[PDB]
């Protein structure tokens, strides 16, 4: 809906959702220009945020600006940053290894303070990468995205803990800045307050109040009711600011000379000289509100303000006085409480813009450094900014941070989905967060601030769980950083369609009630009783009075691949991660079906996924073909989409674009134009609608098993193409140069066959395991050749031809055609690595189709390997001949908490034969809810079901027992949702009916060809002699430790010895091995291995004479 | 799903320890007790519903039912997840692990 060309799929949503889902690459598109300060962001800005523009790279050099030397004499102001157009267009970028960058151009200046000048440029500061439309970085020719990290917010956390040998409630802050430093102000033990100052041993707080201005007369004037501090001031030990200070210097600063002046600069220059301390926005925006010491000034003025340092002991102190508000003059009272560091109001999202700016600034600080330096080296009256400037530091940082860093990924794109979801990605192990060592348990908790702003069901299964989730739908990410979230107000009993935004505290401020609640046509609610949020996470029945805030619908708690499940509120939360945690490892196949049942996501998560073309602007087709569409904007202009058949992904599948429009349509602006890879007619398909029965067939769908028609190998349902890349480079060596030419040493024309002339193999050849793709020949020189092969080399008639052949051969099982060759080549120009004079890389691919060990999975966690592909006759099929297609089994269904998948069998089973509700005596009471046009449907109707406003069970029920006949009269399914099936194997009919329905599964990217491994004899490791590791090389499987215990246990000893010395590691034993076994011998004895003589010389290179004597 | 059958008698029980789980709650408003033993008390109340449920849930399937079936031959699965496919998923726990 809302989309001109969209798929007509009938909703069952009983609920009416106001709001549309927002650009769900806003997380990365606004953050970006943010980042730079585009005309957009501008605009956006003059909406919400009009106080003033912030263009990242901006205040960036507005803080830096100016640089000024210690002498102050001269000052240098990098301002007004500028970009230039894109050197190259992305398509070409990503072809030709090139990063997708533009140029940075800034006016730096120049002024001397003596004579009197201003040096005025406009400096190229480097080329800085950038976002392409589709919110990623094509950065050194791959497209690599940057994750978006959740860290602590800066701010002041009050917290306190329990002492058990005194039973005291300790309360305490902590103020942990940017940039800054730690100071907290504790209560200990006793009733003092220590005030410990950068992790040095504590502080009476009256040491700073006297150093702060305060007197202790004025400690009393402000503190008076503070009897803690009162007693602490009885306890002071020590009055007067001079002395205090003094102190403070020769404490923090241990064995300085506590001179006062030096003192009284250390006190600003540690917290109020800025350059050594520098609370950000986020964090002066965060404190503001929590002592609310303004309102409507500004955010700005970055640095602590002492009014604050009195305001946070005066809030500590009461906080342990036990008070419910303070009031500090000169602003509006806050309530008193402590924090945790996992409510959203503690933790912020550092997106791609922050951290592009954080690393921009490791960068401008090390130019300055060097700027400065060379500007006091230099003479006066002859340098200029031009000759000041380093762009070295900042082009540095930017290289190591987009390549070679934690958080900017390979962007995972299997299919669409995987790329969506891949952005808007949270991840709390980053630079900066935490390691998957340093985890608190406490992390990776849904702590209840997480509804609507962090969904709870999608994280990795590994060992990150938790570590790793994905926005909500309708999160939208607060300038400051905090994960907004939309509500809707409801006043005076009345709801509204003004949606306002929220962020986590005045989440828990407020009440919050729930979107499938009885709104009465009228914003009016119904029942008094409400079921509500409050604020530490509890669930209520409020009277329908003091609600002030309504959710703006259902499926807002819940990410964009999750939302993607039908009848997800049905499964298990297990499952349930599991199904979104697999839904983005489908492959795209041949023919991409649409699912038959499915939710409103669909389609909003291909049109902004990228992965499908949109119409720009409105327009009539003219010419579509399989390359090119050309669209007649109506005034005057005509332009050309162009697609990209056959692209290999960076996962190895396809990802070709068709087109879906003919010569004669009419598009609207907005429209899907043409498919993706994981898509048919705009609507997300990863997998297909395969017809499913549950019965245990014979143990082949044993325990997770699943048994296939062999009509799905055949008519190419499943069948997924993945195109591998091969790439050889010509390097330059010290012996010669090696050439890659068609001629090669032992190489007979037979196998030469396919190389054209150049080395290269011919579009088309069928490459198998050994074929020479490319023919590259390496200079050896003259090397001694033994008698024998002199002798045979005469006889035989054949030479030397010393230049030694090193061609690239197809790994092993990897065949298929060659899709295309691309040769890089120095003479071209080509910028190529130093010493590698050609690059060429062959792109292989394969029409993999179903194979038994591939994995097949539902929508709902119900994974499963196909244990045998059975032929089409040996298939239970219908009463009306037609097989069914898999074969799942019962006995995972009640055990897994899923039924799920029952739910989307029956309803997948009424969308394919179409129901007519029998209304003929007015619609039943089991439809009186249902919209209209579903009272009848067709057959391969396409339907949806929203996740939390899906199909009630009972609508379900009365569907399948309102289905139409398929050809005769003939109800196959009966009202209970099973079948009559006929055994094909033996013929006789099954005893009791079976359920079957369709349903739709997928082809997960865990196929056998990509797993199975063998080795004989292969490379070896080069410091240790154990066999190599890995499928990319041969290797072995690691016989680790506990597979030696294991058959220590057996008393196999003969075994562990054959394993641990001639399989591993005895160097001359593994030759006679294999000697002995070709000559057919007894298999010798095995040897010392390698790994007890390394020891050995090892203890005798520490100076420990390790030795064995018999006796 | 016409398989998973669910009690008629759930509604009745839901109602009978609601009025008693809507006492304690009463009770606690009125100060007569502390904000732990009211939980206490929810707790306990919403116990004996899980029991009385999955009660009468096991006295109503009959003994062909597949899933009953499946967990009575012993193959796999034990009640509680039969209870908690069909009537009331009982008590769910805390972060902290508090109910």
């Amino acid at each position: 809906n809302s989309v001109p060309g969209a798929p007509n799929r009938v909703s069952f949503a009983k609920l009416r959702e106001p709001l549309e889902v927002p650009g769900l690459l806003d997380v990365q598109t606004d953050s970006f220009e943010w980042l730079i300060g585009s005309p957009r962001w501008r605009e956006s800005a003059a909406e919400r945020g009009d106080v003033n523009p912030v263009g990242g790279l901006e205040e960036v050099l507005y803080e830096l600006s100016p640089i000024e030397d210690f002498s102050g004499s001269m000052s240098l102001s990098f301002s007004d940053p500028r970009f230039d157009d894109v050197k190259a267009p992305v398509d070409e970028c990503k072809d030709k290894d090139m990063t997708y960058a533009a140029p940075l151009f800034v006016t730096a200046e120049f002024i001397n303070n003596n004579t009197g000048e201003i040096k005025s440029q406009t400096v190229f500061m480097g080329d800085f990468p950038m976002m392409t439309e589709k919110g990623t970085f094509i950065i050194n020719g791959t497209e690599r995205v940057v994750v978006s990290q959740l860290v602590r917010s800066p701010g002041v956390y009050f917290d306190e803990t329990i002492d058990k040998s005194t039973d005291k409630t300790l309360h305490s802050v902590k103020v942990i800045p940017s940039r800054g430093a730690w100071l907290e102000f504790d209560v200990d033990k006793r009733d003092t307050v220590g005030v410990r100052i950068d992790r040095k041993r504590r502080q009476p707080v009256t040491v700073l109040l006297k150093a702060l201005g305060w007197t202790s007369e004025q400690i009393v004037e402000r503190f008076g009711f503070s009897e803690i501090m009162r007693s602490t001031l009885e306890k002071d030990n020590t009055v007067g600011t001079d002395e205090a200070l003094l102190d403070i210097y020769r404490k923090l600063r241990p064995g300085e000379p506590p001179t006062k002046e030096s003192a009284q600069t250390l006190l600003e220059n540690l917290f109020f000289k800025e350059k050594r301390y520098d609370l950000a926005r986020v964090g002066r925006y965060k404190v503001n509100k929590k002592l609310g010491l303004h309102v409507g000034e500004p955010i700005t003025s970055s640095t602590l303000t002492e009014e604050d340092v009195v305001a946070t002991i005066e809030y500590l102190v009461r906080l342990h006085e036990g008070q419910t508000t303070m009031t500090v003059p000169g602003g509006v009272e806050v309530p008193v409480e402590t924090d945790d560091i996992d409510h959203f109001g503690n933790r912020r999202l550092r997106t791609v813009g922050e951290l592009i700016q954080n690393q921009i600034r490791v960068g401008m600080s090390r130019m300055e450094r060097v700027v400065r330096e060379r500007m006091t080296t230099q003479d006066v009256e002859a340098i200029t900014p031009q000759t000041l400037i380093n762009i070295r530091p900042v082009v540095a940082a930017i290289k190591e941070f987009f390549g070679t860093s934690q958080l900017s990924q390979f962007m995972d794109q299997n299919n669409p989905l995987s790329g969506l979801t891949h952005k808007r990605r949270l991840s709390a192990l980053g630079p900066g967060g935490l390691s998957r060592e340093r985890a608190g348990l406490e992390v990776r908790d849904v702590h209840p601030s997480h509804y609507g702003r962090m969904c709870p069901i999608e994280t990795p299964e590994g060992p990150n769980i938790g570590l790793i989730g994905s926005l909500s739908v309708y999160a939208r990410v607060n300038p400051f950083g905090f994960i907004e979230t939309p509500y809707r107000k409801v006043v005076d009993g009345v709801v509204s369609d003004e949606i306002v935004y929220l962020t986590a505290d005045e989440e828990d401020r407020h009440v919050v009630a729930q979107a499938n609640s009885p709104i009465d046509a009228d914003g009016r609610f119904v029942e008094p009783r409400v079921l509500v949020r409050r604020k530490a996470g509890e669930v209520e029945y409020v009277p329908s009075s003091e609600v002030d805030y309504m959710d703006v619908s259902p499926r807002q708690m819940v990410s964009v691949a999750t939302a993607m499940i039908p009848f997800l509120e049905h499964d298990d939360a297990n499952r349930a991660l599991m199904g979104a945690n697999m839904q983005r490892q489908a492959v795209p196949l041949v023919r991409s079906e649409a699912p038959l049942v499915g939710t409103g996501m669909e389609l909003r998560a291909a049109i902004d996924a990228g992965d499908v073309v949109v119409a720009e602007e409105s327009g009539v087709i003219e010419e579509v073909s399989a390359d090119y569409i050309t669209v007649m904007h109506d005034n005057g202009t005509r332009r050309t989409y162009r697609m990209r058949k056959f692209a290999r992904s960076n996962h190895g599948t396809c990802a070709n674009q068709c087109p879906i429009v003919d010569a004669g349509d009419r598009v609207e602006a907005g429209q899907v134009i043409a498919d993706g890879p994981c898509t048919d007619d705009g609507e997300m398909a990863l997998g297909k609608n395969l017809l499913v029965a549950i019965m245990p067939w014979e143990g082949h769908n044993y325990e997770d098993a699943i048994i296939l028609s062999n009509r799905l190998v055949e008519e190419d349902v499943l069948t997924s193409i993945h195109i591998e890349e091969h790439e050889i480079d010509a390097r330059d060596t010290k012996l010669g140069a090696e050439e890659i030419t068609r001629d090669i040493p032992n190489i007979s024309d037979e196998v030469l066959a396919d190389l054209d002339e150049r080395g290269i193999v011919r579009i088309g050849a069928e490459v198998r395991d050994g074929d020479i793709l490319v023919g590259k020949v390496t200079p050896k020189g003259e090397t001694e050749l033994t008698p024998e092969e002199r002798l045979l080399r005469a006889i035989f008639g054949e030479k030397a031809r010393e230049v030694r052949d090193t061609s690239l051969k197809v790994p092993h099982g990897e065949s298929g055609k060659v899709i295309g060759i691309r040769v890089f080549s120095r003479e071209d120009e080509d910028e190529l690595p130093a010493g590698v004079n050609e690059l060429v890389r062959v792109y292989v691919a394969q029409k993999r189709k179903i194979s038994d060990g591939d994995k097949l999975a539902g929508r709902h966690g119900n994974k499963g390997v196909i244990g045998k592909i059975l032929p089409v006759e040996d298939m239970p099929f219908l009463a009306d001949g037609t097989p069914v297609d898999i074969i799942l089994n019962t006995h995972g269904v009640p055990r897994r908490m899923n039924i799920g998948q029952i739910l989307e069998t029956h309803l997948g089973w009424c969308a394919h034969s179409g129901w007519k509700v029998d209304a003929a005596k007015g619609v039943p009471d089991w439809a009186a809810r249902l919209p209209d046009e579903l009272l009848e449907a067709q057959p391969n109707a396409i339907v949806s079901t929203p996740v939390f406003d899906g199909a009630q069970e009972a609508e379900l029920q009365g569907l399948l027992s309102c289905t139409l006949p398929n050809r005769d009269g003939d109800v196959l399914v009966d009202a209970d949702g099973k079948a009559m099936l006929f055994d094909g194997r033996s013929g006789e009919p099954f005893p009791y009916p079976v359920t079957v329905g369709y349903m739709y599964i997928m082809k997960l990217h865990h196929l056998v060809d990509d797993k199975i491994h063998a080795r004989s004899t292969g490379p070896y490791s080069m410091i240790t002699q154990q066999p190599l590791g890995g499928k990319a090389q041969f290797g072995g499987q690691r016989f680790g430790e506990m597979e030696c215990w294991a058959m220590q246990a057996y008393g196999a000893a003969y075994t562990l010895q054959e394993l641990l010395t001639i399989k591993s590691d005895d160097t001359v034993g593994r030759v006679k091995v294999y000697e002995a076994i070709v000559k057919g011998e007894n298999i010798p004895e095995p040897g010392i291995p390698e790994s007890f003589k390394v020891l050995l010389k090892e203890l005798q290179s520490l100076c420990l004479n390790v030795e064995v004597l018999s006796s | 799903m016409a398989d998973v059958l669910v009690p008629p008698r759930k509604k009745e029980i839901l109602d009978h320890y609601e009025e008693r789980a809507d006492k304690v709650e009463k009770q606690f408003q009125r100060g007569a007790l502390n904000h732990d033993e009211r939980n206490e008390a929810l707790v306990e109340i919403w116990k004996e519903a899980t029991d009385e449920v999955g009660q009468a849930l096991r006295e109503h399937y009959p003994d062909d039912n597949p899933i009953i079936t499946i967990v009575d031959s012993g193959a796999t699965g034990n009640f509680t997840q039969t209870r908690t496919l069909a009537g009331m998923k009982g008590l769910v726990t805390n972060p902290k692990g508090e109910f």
